[PDB]
């Protein structure tokens, strides 16, 4: 059976918050790194000096660590993931 | 021409934005402390202007008395 919500949240004011923390995992965003606004960072992720991440991507460190490098970019649509091995 | 003020305005402004450089934050991140450097600077340089007359002035006070004590022995 499909038993549903009368609460669950249909529209968000806030929308997608772009920084996901996970526990004590917290994204971390360099300063002079540019990351769009429509962005997912959830968990372990960490965006380095000169970096940027363009609209749309998803980065989901929720198994293992992600790591954008000093004046690397991840472009438009690009999921990144990982796996525990 | 070139003020005190003008040299010390400009140090000051200097000082925000190579400070902001070193935090790899952009040059104008908080514009109003930039003219708070600019406040700050220009009032220091006028400061040590006037600072760097009266030492001169002291200094020429006391090699007066070190000639005078040097001279008190060819008497
Ligand atoms: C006359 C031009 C210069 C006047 C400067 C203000 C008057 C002098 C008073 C001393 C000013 C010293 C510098 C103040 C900022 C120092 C560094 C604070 C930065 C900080 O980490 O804490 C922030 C507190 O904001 C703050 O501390 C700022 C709070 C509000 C001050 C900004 C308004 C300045 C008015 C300038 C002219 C206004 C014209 C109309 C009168 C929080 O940062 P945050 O979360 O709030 O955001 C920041 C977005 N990166």
């Amino acid at each position: 059976q499909v038993t549903p919500s009368p609460d669950r949240v249909k529209w968000d004011y806030r929308g997608q918050r772009q920084i996901i923390p996970l526990g004590q995992w917290l994204p971390k965003v360099a300063v002079d790194a540019y990351v769009a606004p429509n962005v997912v960072l959830a968990g372990q992720v960490t965006v380095w000096d000169g970096s940027s991440v363009w609209n749309g991507a998803v980065l989901r460190g929720d198994l293992n660590k992600i790591t954008v490098g000093f004046c690397s970019n991840v472009q438009e649509r690009c999921v990144v993931h990982a796996a525990w091995s | 021409p070139i003020s005190a003020t003008m040299v010390g305005a400009l140090l000051g402004l200097g000082t925000q934005m190579y400070s902001n450089a070193l935090r790899k934050l952009p040059y104008m991140r908080h514009p109003w402390e930039h003219v708070v450097g600019m406040g700050l600077g220009a009032v220091f340089a006028n400061q040590l202007v006037k600072w760097d007359v009266k030492l001169k002035e002291d200094l020429d006070v006391m090699l007066a008395k070190a000639r005078a004590a040097n001279e008190r022995r060819y008497f």
